[PDB]
């Protein structure tokens, strides 16, 4: 019996009439001072029964009875209450007109088939446009002037229809007839159909039958009466603190109350042209003023508050109503602290003081009293809470231990940012927090805010006991690896602990296991000693639930002894489990929680923190003169450097070297020599430090604090300490470039003055930008989980068959991800490994066992066909099955979770949260492997994929086709590294040689295209037109873009010939020497110039296809994210079959395609901008691109498929994030580009949506039932256009969603008039109306209750 | 400054904030989405209503301390109240069936 | 005090709705009108509630059965 969702409808005197039924009805309550309102009731005394003026003893003469009660003071008979239902009075009867017309769109102009502007004009104007009638030939929306209104009704008389003002306005939106405009521009649009008819007719056709289905009716966008609020639910928040000045509000309340009021009384009372006319054009404008247009003639212009422009600032206050509701309110039960670090105690648990005690727990304490019995009333315990007794204390302890506290850091990024622990009492004003805790919150003890809630009863204390604890949450659901930072004192403290020392005191000892205690705690023996014979106890866990133990005589250092008492499990015993003291220790800590991420694995795990921080204080590293080393090579690399430059600037002085190549020089030199200076630094780094035990020769490892730092990994880095030494860099703020005079000065050296100046230069310019990268992170944030709310994951598994071919990146020199981690926790349809002889089964989960046993053994197969999240057969949701199974928890996740939605919005935040460097890392190098020297990365034979081979006559290999393939498969048959190889690389060694690690086959200059020929002899230019096309001299061939269109068809090649005239064909080649010019390229040599073998010809010096460089980080992320198509495209093939270019184009688009022979051909032309990598003597079949640069995502998707934009887009993502650092699994990723892909446009017919594309789900369900019916020609396939993918929270089905998100005027507007039902489908739109979200927790009585929806 | 209950505004039912020794400081649209990213539906939707927008969510809390029911209206948030308000101000007026 | 949820996960693996069943029974325990089954460690009834679900005689058919064994005998 409970509610569902609200109902969108328009404004009607019924409802309005019955918000009212007093029409408008006094002040109420106010004007004290006045002493009496408005005073027309029944009463014991009313002296007026029986009629309106008459006494009741008969006597109402005279001074008796009348209008004189049994008391003649104040207090009015007129209330009306204040609150319960919203109130209407008069406010402005006549017209409204208001949100319709206010959106772009005019839908009175759509209905009435009139302008914008010309419904603007003639609102408030004389109308007089005539109403159907029988016995007049004029149409029903007939506009007539004034005197033809008067010619008119004088010449029709009777039966003509006709009103005064906005009535003929009224009256047209109440004579529109929905039903004959449905079928009579149904038949006359089905009956004559045209490309501009289809627009503005067929939609027009279903919008008015989403009119005539809709069930509201136009009649009742204009409004007879307005509801008017109750203050509480009217409150307006003023910006001085509640004034209301000069606003246009009071300029339409002095205008409209005046002119409204003598309107109304107007006309009731009957008023003639003059009166009618002044208040119906002074009313008019006062109901149509505020609607739209008029002067802002408000008081004085300037030095006054005007809060009125479009009357938008009651639904909007800022960006909308987000202040208001669906965004963050005040909350309740906050300390807002300032965070401390506990060091002690347990990893999720809180140092919550007694001050922030007891402040927020005084329901638990009445309650508690009253229970427990200790006091009597409710009262007297707020009297023992108020005296600070000592006995609430206890009591207090008892609520505090087991009563939870959530955390949270205000600048809130991701789900672990708000996390569950124990209270305990701490004395103190701050709240010791967990550090290992608070890098997962990413607070800093700088000072910044803390908010602190109090949870509430069951699902809050229960959830988070249950969901949110720190030990319960351990993975983090973006680089997916178990995210834990046991940095600082931890890193430097157990590499401290685990380390050998050659001599120093202790030598061997037999002692073994207890060997700590009496052997450090007692005397004579080292933290750590080398050569050890101390055994150390092992344990097997290979056995089927059980421990299979073990022991042996291992050389250890008495630390790493110390730190195998931490894990009493099985572990390598000292091997992986001790090493350095390194990051390998949060590597032994993964391979630790690899089994059974529960248990002892998860309890005491925090005794490498406590021997950490305990023996890191132990050890009592410091920092100070002594520590730092300056190398003495660096006066010699210094004076050297400088001499190299004076001789630069004297050649330069001479005029032998160019500015440009000297600057860039110099700059190179002193890289170069700082490079220098930081591996002479490194040296004196650690074989610099000695110590002096017996002869001293042998020295030992460095004890020194910063080569800890920097070895261990606890902070610092070979940058900063190369600033702390070495040279500084050099970097420029204002120019951008590096400039000339170098720093160097080290810091222990006296810094020069320009040398602070241009590092406090550089240095707030970083300030800037590490300023500015916050609000862009966020702005990222805020698009991106706009976008992710629509994922219910409803369906477990729906056995889809779709799923992506998994191969590994193998980009550049050496491959940046192995395929087992892409291939690792996800579904698998078949992904059978090795040469198919069994491996896996099609009904077999990928574990971690399964899957590291398929990567470890036969490893020669790296491409597994693996279920993606984007493919799923599922209608409504997403399958959890075919996603994968991964959580902040353990594994086999369950429905109801956000999953990559909330995770990936989440995992990109921290991406762009900081740039790399300049940010032109991330940006495009302009430099890479196979752009400069192709390399290969594993021995073995290296071939070309896709490509043509052609042998040329100077024993040289080229590629006959533009996109080709180059790949170094070893002896196994796994692809080690495989680059594109472009047309024009002249290699030594095509194919049939091998190759071995660091291998260049082919080497082209990126700032200058070779064009390497053949055949020798004298060049000649093709299809090259002067002055058209194509413009020491040299000619310039530019793209086909800014040549003429005439001559446009025919592309500019470099075709050698020979002394006698013949033409030379290359050997083994059908087609003779000659080389193919892209646009913009320059071409040195001009016609009659004899050229040798292998003579170059034109150069690129700009990319031209998809020319402009990189974007940049922030640039790529936010058009990646904003998924837009490219700006210039290229081609596609759509279809097989026989491929070829032909004839010639003449004033139109150039490139008219040959091919589509076969089934039906259809003309192709193009602007031809890159260049062709199609062949036109080959068929071509489908998905092959014909031509290079960005495929753009609408042709990518209808073209290069659902599994390559997957493919892009992971990997760009992974390339960008991966330079960055972070390391982003494919899942979630794969889940945008989910999110992404849907609302997929549709070009089915016979299922009704026709011509116009919609959801794939409602693609899903019509061709079900589709191919269910009798009927299976209905359906028809779809294209897989994304569009911006921005708009997607515009696209969502739900009402009252994405109102906030967007604009709530337009939105208001647009779907008002749709009137579709907001059903709570959707989530925010759940966490706005207040029912609970139908996911996470509130899954299963969502489920279960709205189960019931079918029966009503 | 540790705040429990205090004094609201006439406007949306929300208070003021802080240094008036009242409000729970806030949990903004971040923190939405950080209990949209924990998948906790209770504490966001009894979050944007319980406290604020809904009265029937603090009277029955406070009556449920009392023997300790833990039971939390969800209630209809006045705040969205208010925006139904403002739209009913506005010159299309939409109403509940 | 209980280290991990993932030994009842281990019991039943759910986790979703786990938060409904352990806030029932500390919802028993806590209004009152029921009985702690573990010996205590100073634990309120909550984490009792908890072990409760560990112990692996607590679940949903369990609140079933119990809860309309308790209307019907009220």
């Amino acid at each position: 019996e409970e509610f569902d969702a609200i109902k969108i409808a328009l404004a009607s005197p019924d409802m309005i009439r019955s918000w009212s039924f007093g029409e408008v009805k006094k002040p109420e309550t106010i004007n004290y001072r006045t002493f009496k309102p408005e005073r027309d009731x029944x009463x014991x005394x009313x002296x007026x029964x029986x009629x309106x003026x008459x006494x009741x003893x008969x006597x109402x003469x005279x001074x008796x009875x009348x209008x004189x009660x049994x008391x003649x003071x104040x207090x009015x008979x007129x209330x009306x209450x204040x609150r319960e239902r919203m109130g209407h009075i008069e406010l402005a009867s006549p017209t409204a007109h208001i949100w319709f017309l206010k959106s772009l769109p005019s839908r009175i102009g759509l209905l009435l088939d009139m302008p914008l502007r010309d419904i603007e004009r003639v609102l408030y104007f004389e109308s007089y446009v005539v109403i159907e009638g029988g016995m007049t030939n004029l149409e029903r929306q007939q506009i007539l002037t004034e005197e033809q209104y008067l010619d008119a009704l004088e010449e029709f008389g009777d039966e003509f229809d006709a009103k005064m003002g906005a009535e003929a306005i009224q009256a047209l939106l109440k004579s529109m007839d929905l039903e004959q405009e449905c079928e009579q521009l149904r038949e006359e649009l089905n009956e004559t159909n045209s490309e501009t008819k289809r627009k503005k007719l067929t939609k027009r056709i279903k919008l008015l039958e989403a009119f005539v289905q809709s069930g509201n009716k136009p009649e009742w966008m204009i409004l007879t009466v307005l509801p008017v609020l109750p203050p509480d639910l009217r409150p307006l928040v003023p910006l001085d603190g509640g004034r209301f000045a000069t606003s246009d509000l009071n300029d339409l309340y002095r205008r409209v109350i005046n002119r409204n009021n003598r309107l109304k009384r107007l006309l009731d009372l009957a008023a003639p042209d003059i009166i009618v006319r002044n208040e119906k054009r002074m009313l008019q404008e006062a109901v149509d003023a505020l609607l739209d247009n008029g002067r802002r003639g408000r008081a004085i212009t300037g030095s006054n508050k005007r809060p009125l422009k479009s009357l938008a600032d009651m639904i909007k206050g800022k960006q909308g109503r987000f202040r208001q509701n669906l965004l963050g309110k005040r909350v309740d039960y906050s300390g807002r602290s300032v965070i401390t670090v506990g060091p002690y105690l347990r990893l999720h648990q809180c140092g919550l003081p007694k001050k922030m005690a007891l402040e927020l727990f005084k329901p638990f304490i009445y309650g508690k009293l009253e229970l427990r019995g200790l006091a009597t009333t409710i009262k007297a315990a707020k009297k023992m809470v108020e005296r600070e007794e000592a006995v609430v204390w206890d009591i207090l302890d008892e609520v505090i231990r087991e009563h939870p506290v959530l955390l949270n850091r205000a600048p809130t990024l991701h789900r672990l940012g708000i996390q569950a622990f124990e209270p305990v009492l701490i004395e103190g004003k701050a709240i010791q927090l967990h550090p290992l805790v608070c890098a997962a919150y990413n607070a800093d003890f700088d000072g910044d805010q803390m908010a602190v809630h109090v949870p509430l009863t069951l699902e809050a204390q229960l959830e988070a006991r249950a969901l949110m604890m720190s030990t319960n949450n351990i993975l983090s659901p973006a680089n997916g690896e178990p995210i834990i930072v046991p940095s600082q004192d931890v890193v430097l403290g157990l590499y401290y602990m685990t380390r050998d020392c050659v001599n120093a005191k202790g030598e061997g000892m037999v002692l073994t296991g207890p060997k700590e205690a009496e052997r450090l705690y007692r005397s004579g023996l080292a933290s750590l000693h080398a050569r050890v014979k101390v055994r150390i106890t092992e344990y097997e866990k290979d056995a089927n639930g059980e421990l299979v133990a073990k022991t042996s005589l291992k050389d250890t250092t008495v630390g790493r002894a110390i730190l195998w008492m931490i894990v009493p499990k099985g572990l390598p015993y000292s091997i992986v489990n001790q090493a350095l003291g390194k990051k390998a220790i949060s590597k032994m800590l993964n391979t630790c929680y690899r089994i059974l991420g529960l248990k002892p694995t998860v309890i005491f795990a925090d005794q490498i923190m406590y021997t950490g921080f305990a023996y890191a204080a132990r050890s009592g590293a410091s920092v100070g003169i002594d520590d730092m080393v300056i190398p003495e090579k660096k006066h010699e690399i210094i004076s050297e450097a400088e001499a190299e430059v004076a001789e630069i600037q004297e050649q330069f002085q001479s005029g032998l070297v160019t500015a440009g190549e000297r600057y860039n020089k110099v700059i190179d030199i002193w890289a170069a020599a700082n490079d220098r200076v930081s591996k002479a630094m490194m040296d004196n780094l650690q074989t610099e430090t000695v110590i002096n035990r017996d002869g001293q020769e042998e020295k030992q490892v460095s004890f020194n604090s910063i080569y800890m730092m920097a070895d261990s990994g606890a902070r610092g880095s070979a940058a900063q300490i190369r600033q702390l030494a070495g040279m500084r860099g050099l970097m420029a703020k204002p120019d951008g470039s590096i400039i000339e005079t170098p720093i160097t000065a080290n810091f222990r050296e006296g810094l020069n003055v320009l040398q602070y100046f241009i590092s406090t230069h550089g240095a707030r310019k970083g300030l800037a930008d590490t300023a500015l990268k916050t609000a862009n992170s966020g702005y990222l944030t805020r698009r991106l989980v706009d976008v992710a709310q629509d994922l219910v994951v409803t369906e477990d598994d729906c056995g889809t068959h779709e799923g992506i071919m998994m191969t590994p990146v193998i980009e550049g020199g050496d491959v940046k991800e192995p395929l087992r981690d892409r291939v690792l926790g996800r579904v698998t349809a078949e992904d059978v490994l090795k040469p198919g002889t069994a491996d896996i089964l099609v009904p077999r989960n990928t574990l971690l066992h399964e899957q590291w046993c398929d990567l470890l053994e036969e490893n020669s197969v790296d491409a597994v066909k693996v279920r993606s999240v984007v493919s799923c057969d599922t209608d409504f949701g997403v399958c959890a099955h075919c996603y994968g199974r991964d959580l902040a928890r353990g594994h086999i996740i369950n429905k109801g979770e956000a999953i990559g939605v909330i995770a990936a919005q989440s995992i990109g935040e921290p991406g762009t949260q900081l740039t790399m460097r300049t940010f032109h890392i991330g940006g495009a190098a302009s430099r890479a492997a196979a752009e400069s020297s192709i390399q290969v990365k594993n021995k073995g034979s290296i071939k070309l994929s896709n490509v043509k081979s052609v042998v040329n006559s100077s024993g040289k290999l080229v590629i006959t086709s533009r996109n080709t393939e180059l790949k170094l498969i070893d002896e196994f048959g796994r692809t080690k590294e495989s680059y594109k190889v472009p047309y024009g690389a002249v290699l030594a060694k095509g194919d049939g040689e091998q190759v071995a690690g660091g291998e260049t086959v082919a080497n082209w200059d990126p700032h200058t295209m070779p064009v390497i020929t053949e055949v020798s002899g004298f060049v000649r230019f093709t299809d090259m037109i002067d002055g058209q096309t194509i413009t020491l001299s040299s000619l310039v061939v530019l793209d086909s873009a800014e040549r003429t269109a005439g001559g446009k068809d025919l592309r500019p090649a470099l075709k050698i010939v020979d002394a006698q005239g013949n033409d030379v064909l290359i050997p083994g080649t059908d087609m003779p020497a000659q080389y193919f010019l892209p646009g913009k390229a320059i071409v040195q040599l001009e016609d009659g110039v004899q050229i040798s073998s292998g003579d170059t010809l034109a150069r690129i010096p700009q990319e031209s296809g998809g020319t402009k460089d990189i974007t940049g980080g922030l640039p790529r992320v936010a058009d990646l994210f904003e998924a837009r198509r490219p700006k210039e495209p290229a081609i596609l093939a759509e279809i097989s079959g026989i491929v070829s270019f032909g004839k010639e184009t003449k004033g139109k688009r150039r490139l008219v395609i040959t091919p589509v022979d076969g089934s039906d051909p259809y003309e192709e032309m193009i602007p031809k901008w890159r260049q062709l990598n199609v062949f036109e003597g080959e068929r071509v079949e489908r998905g092959d691109v014909i031509s290079d640069g960005p495929e753009a995502p609408h042709d990518i998707l209808r073209l290069r498929g659902v599994h390559a934009v997957t493919r892009y887009i992971v990997n760009e993502v992974q390339d960008v994030y991966r330079l960055q650092g972070v390391k982003i699994n494919d899942k979630h990723i794969e889940v945008i580009v989910r999110q992404m892909l849907r609302k997929a446009t549709i070009v089915n017919a016979g299922s009704s949506d026709f011509l116009e594309g919609e959801q794939v789900e409602y693609s899903r369900v019509k061709i079900a039932n589709r191919e269910l019916e009798a009927n299976g020609k209905v359906g028809a396939t779809y294209s897989r256009d994304l569009l911006g993918i921005t708009k997607a929270s515009l696209a969502t089905e739900s009402f009252i969603s994405a109102a906030s998100f967007q604009e709530t005027t337009r939105v208001l507007t647009e779907a008002a008039v749709a009137g579709k039902r907001d059903e709570l489908r959707g989530l925010k739109e759940n966490v706005i109306v207040g029912r609970l979200i139908p996911a996470g927790t509130g899954y299963a009585y969502h489920q279960d209750r709205m189960r019931r929806r079918a029966a009503g | 400054h540790a705040r429990s209950t205090g004094s609201y505004s006439l406007v949306t039912q929300q208070p003021l904030g802080g240094k008036a020794q009242f409000g729970g400081q806030r949990f903004g649209e971040m923190e939405v989405w950080a209990l949209e990213a924990y998948g906790a539906a209770y504490t966001l939707q009894e979050m944007l209503t319980v406290k604020s927008d809904d009265v029937n969510g603090r009277t029955k809390m406070y009556k449920n301390i009392v023997d300790g029911n833990h039971q939390m209206e969800p209630g209809m948030p006045e705040s969205f109240n208010v925006l139904l308000k403002e739209i009913r101000s506005l010159g299309i007026n939409i109403e509940l069936e | 005090a209980r280290v991990t949820v993932q030994d009842a996960v281990e019991k039943i693996g759910n986790r979703f709705d786990l938060v409904l069943v352990a806030a029932r029974r500390a919802r028993q325990m806590q209004v009152g009108g029921k009985d702690p089954l573990v010996p205590e460690e100073n634990d309120k009834t909550t984490v009792i509630a908890l072990r409760e679900i560990e112990e692996g005689l607590i679940n949903n058919q369990i609140l079933d059965v119990r809860e309309r064994q308790e209307q019907q005998e009220q």
